[PDB]
């Protein structure tokens, strides 16, 4: 009672059924380093210019 | 300071939109109304300096040579139109304009508040001078005159832009006031040692310092005479100007750092006085008249106490007035015959007789008779340096014989004796030429009768 799979069918992507839990860390990789602190915030115009030697602006 | 410094800049469309025959009329009258306004920078207070913004102030040591720069463009105009006569008249006003824009560089510089401000403008003063002396100077020479003074100059001024950015980055400012406040004393090591004399070398030169002054008779042999009376009256205050105010940041190590130049002042002025005997050249027995009285200015700035500071001041006041003045006198002669050397034409009273007159007041208050404030400018100093050390009155006192014997042996060598007998277009002194003369010593001999205003800020 074989068929003979028609062409296609064998390259089909299907799913499985499988009682194996799903890996958890499969690359073992250690933690990775927390981001740097983002910055938050109002943009207020710069205290007294550019403070550039004698520049006011 | 923009009460000032606008009226000036407005001197330059003022000059260039002017009729063609109209530019010294209109450009020396309007300097003179400017001069007259510089005298609302007297409201000085007894603790208080005058603080007009962020960007620029005054006290009693600015005001004073704030005055005299104001009053020398006038006098620089009447001095330069007549060498001038024969330059096409697009040449003339861009001369008018590189005076100008060196006053307006000059009360900038003397007014700003921040170090590297008055460093920048102190700077820009060289590029105006310069242009002055090698376009319109007369001789071959010129050209050597500009690089030595070019170059003597920004050996010294680098270094200093070094040490001022490192100031501010170590105490986080070079505003003046809060240097007053936020002042640390400098403590002994080699850093501190290159850091002094990165501070005061730039000023010295400019001064300038015995050791350091053969580009100034150069410069003055070879300079016009607008050139000279701008280099002498208030150009070589600069230096001065600049160790009164950085001094303020270099205690204590001022105490021993300043004996090589003191040593250098106190017998760069008699060995300059000397050589002042010996001259063959007008305008070089000036220049080096001029070596001689700032060495004491040198002195009294370094020794760093009340009586000095304001010996300092009037000495500054007073060697600019006169100084221009004989530089004047001599470019009249010069104006005539053609020629610096002091031995050419003799006997000149015989021809002379009012020029004369402005000779001898001229030459009177050179050797610091009293009550000129020449003299009190001086006596200041020499009370103060006898305290510092009592030796040193033999020093001040062997100057000051010599300085009579130059004063009075240029008036008598120029004035005095038998007439050049083949000297013949010697003419009559202009109103011009007696009316410049006029406006140096009149207000230098009118401040006698009240000299607080040119004491400085320790009186
Ligand atoms: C528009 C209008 O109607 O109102 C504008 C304005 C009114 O604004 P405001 O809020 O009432 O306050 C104005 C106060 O005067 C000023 O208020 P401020 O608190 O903003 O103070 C001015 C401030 C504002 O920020 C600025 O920097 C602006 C710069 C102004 C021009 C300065 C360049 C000319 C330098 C002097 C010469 O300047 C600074 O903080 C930096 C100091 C600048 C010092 C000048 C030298 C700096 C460079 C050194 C190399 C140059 C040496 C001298 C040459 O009126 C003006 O004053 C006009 C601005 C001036 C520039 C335009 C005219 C050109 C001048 C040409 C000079 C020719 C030089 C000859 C050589």
């Amino acid at each position: 009672g074989w068929v003979r799979p028609d062409l296609g069918d064998l390259s089909k992507v299907t799913k499985v059924k499988t009682d194996r839990p799903l890996p958890e860390n499969p690359y073992h990789s250690r933690a990775r380093p927390e981001p740097n602190p983002e910055v938050e915030g109002d943009l207020k115009p710069a205290r007294h210019g550019s403070r550039l030697f004698f520049w006011t602006m | 300071m923009l009460k000032y410094i606008i009226p000036t800049i407005m001197l330059m469309p003022l000059t260039w939109l002017s009729k063609n025959n109209m530019i010294w009329v209109n450009s020396t009258a309007h300097s003179l109304l400017i001069s007259f306004t510089s005298l609302l920078l007297m409201n000085q207070f007894g603790d208080n300096s005058l603080n007009f913004s962020l960007l620029f102030f005054s006290d009693s040591l600015s005001t004073p040579l704030l005055i005299l720069t104001m009053w020398l463009l006038p006098l620089m105009l009447m001095a330069s139109q007549h060498h001038l006569s024969k330059e096409n008249l697009t040449r003339k006003k861009l001369f008018i304009t590189m005076l100008i824009s060196l006053q307006l560089f000059l009360i900038m510089t003397f007014t700003a508040m921040e170090l590297i401000l008055f460093y920048i403008l102190f700077e820009a003063t060289l590029v105006p001078t310069l242009i002055i002396i090698t376009r319109w100077g007369n001789q071959t020479e010129r050209l050597n005159a500009g690089l030595y003074f070019l170059f003597y100059t920004l050996a010294g001024s680098l270094p200093l832009l070094v040490a001022l950015i490192y100031i501010q980055n170590t105490v986080g400012s070079l505003n003046f006031l809060m240097l007053q406040y936020w002042v640390q004393p400098v403590h002994n090591s080699w850093s501190n040692v290159f850091m002094w004399l990165a501070c005061m070398m730039a000023f010295m030169v400019k001064m300038p310092l015995y050791g350091l002054h053969l580009w100034l008779p150069k410069a003055h042999v070879e300079a016009p005479i607008a050139g000279s009376m701008v280099l002498a009256a208030v150009l070589l205050k600069l230096g001065g100007y600049g160790m009164l105010r950085i001094t303020l940041i270099l205690n204590p190590m001022t105490d021993f750092m300043a004996y090589p130049f003191i040593m250098l002042s106190l017998w760069g002025m008699i060995m300059t006085s000397s050589i002042c005997l010996r001259q063959t050249d007008l305008k070089s027995l000036i220049a080096y008249s001029s070596v001689s009285h700032m060495a004491l200015v040198i002195v009294a700035i370094l020794i760093q106490t009340p009586w000095s500071y304001m010996g300092a001041t009037a000495l500054m006041i007073a060697h600019g007035l006169t100084s221009s003045m004989l530089f004047c006198l001599a470019n009249s002669n010069y104006e005539r015959i053609h020629s610096r050397t002091m031995i050419l034409a003799r006997g000149l009273q015989t021809l002379l007789p009012l020029m004369a007159t402005w000779w001898l007041l001229a030459s009177l208050t050179n050797l610091a008779l009293p009550p000129t404030i020449n003299l009190i400018g001086e006596l200041f100093v020499v009370m103060s340096t006898f305290s510092w050390s009592n030796i040193t009155i033999i020093l001040m006192g062997v100057n000051m014989v010599i300085t009579a014997l130059y004063s009075l042996y240029m008036l008598i060598m120029t004035q005095r004796g038998k007439y050049t007998y083949h000297i013949n277009n010697i003419s009559p002194s202009f109103t011009r030429e007696n009316a410049l003369m006029s406006l140096h010593i009149l207000p230098l001999l009118l401040l006698t009768l009240n000299p607080k205003i040119i004491l400085g800020p320790l009186y």
